């Protein structure tokens, strides 16, 4: 969706 | 990256690959870099200083293979590439070892978040992971010192940061390593960056968030007994990181 610095998602 | 496992981008979505072009047809890898907001990279002036033509380098995101295309990735030519004023190096250290590039694709755009492209987060003003945190590196550098090539498939390693009094001491790097520097180890000296791996992130969960706390700078030998990596401080870089990304 949009930048979240640090989030990864798997 | 020596020892270490073999990853995908979407475990490191902030890892940025820097190739030279060549008049010839050749691409060369040439350094890392992080994804710091959707139009600034960050990694390391040593990389660039030899070769300072920002129209030959191309950065691509989303990159999970070398030489091989990933899906999802994104290709961007460097709009601006600021090297630090005042970078030095002598026998062994680097001195303000941080570079930024502005990124543009072919249409103009910047990056573009995805489940492949995401930024790291920045620390607050000197602030940083006590001694004794475990941090990963990541990157397409050699994976023993004596290659000549470098792994196709990006990597990835845990290293401990280890505190200054221990990296000074004389028989580690003694003074050649400063405060604007962090050093990072393997407890066995088993796994570490080495050359490639350079410009890219040192990642410790700081506060919370995943921080990009150090950018791999230099080290002597890669995996060497009481010679840690050296990364640049970036907790004590945010001023010049703002005066840029503003
Ligand atoms: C990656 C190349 C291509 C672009 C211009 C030189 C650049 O620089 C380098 C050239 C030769 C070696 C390195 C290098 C080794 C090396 C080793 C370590 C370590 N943890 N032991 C490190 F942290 C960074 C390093 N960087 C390096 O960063």
């Amino acid at each position: 969706l949009k930048f979240q610095c640090g989030q990864k998602t798997l | 990256i020596i020892g270490g496992e073999f990853t995908t981008i979407e475990n490191q979505p902030w890892f940025a690959a820097i190739y030279r072009r060549h008049r010839g047809g050749s691409v060369t890898y040439v350094c890392g870099g992080s994804l710091m907001s959707p139009c600034w990279v960050i990694s390391a002036t040593h990389c660039f200083i030899d070769y300072p033509k920002k129209e030959d380098y191309i950065v691509y995101l989303g990159r999970s293979r070398l030489n091989s295309n990933t899906q999802g990735e994104m290709k961007f030519e460097v709009e601006n590439l600021i090297l630090h004023k005042d970078y030095s190096a002598d026998t062994l250290a680097h001195h303000n070892d941080i570079a930024l590039l502005k990124i543009r694709s072919k249409e103009g755009r910047c990056a573009q978040p995805s489940r492949t492209i995401q930024t790291i987060c920045l620390p607050s003003m000197y602030n940083d992971p006590q001694f004794g945190t475990s941090c990963e590196i990541t990157g397409f550098g050699k994976e023993a010192s004596t290659d000549y090539l470098y792994p196709e498939q990006l990597k990835m390693t845990v290293v401990k940061l280890i505190s200054h009094r221990e990296c000074q001491q004389p028989h580690y790097y003694g003074s050649e390593v400063t405060t604007k520097m962090l050093c990072a180890a393997d407890p066995q000296w088993k796994t570490d960056s080495c050359q490639g791996d350079s410009g890219g992130p040192l990642v410790c969960s700081l506060q919370g968030r995943m921080t990009l706390t150090g950018i791999v700078s230099w080290g002597r030998g890669c995996a060497l007994k009481d010679k840690p990596g050296v990364y640049t401080r970036v907790s004590h870089f945010l001023p010049w990181i703002r005066s840029h990304t503003k």
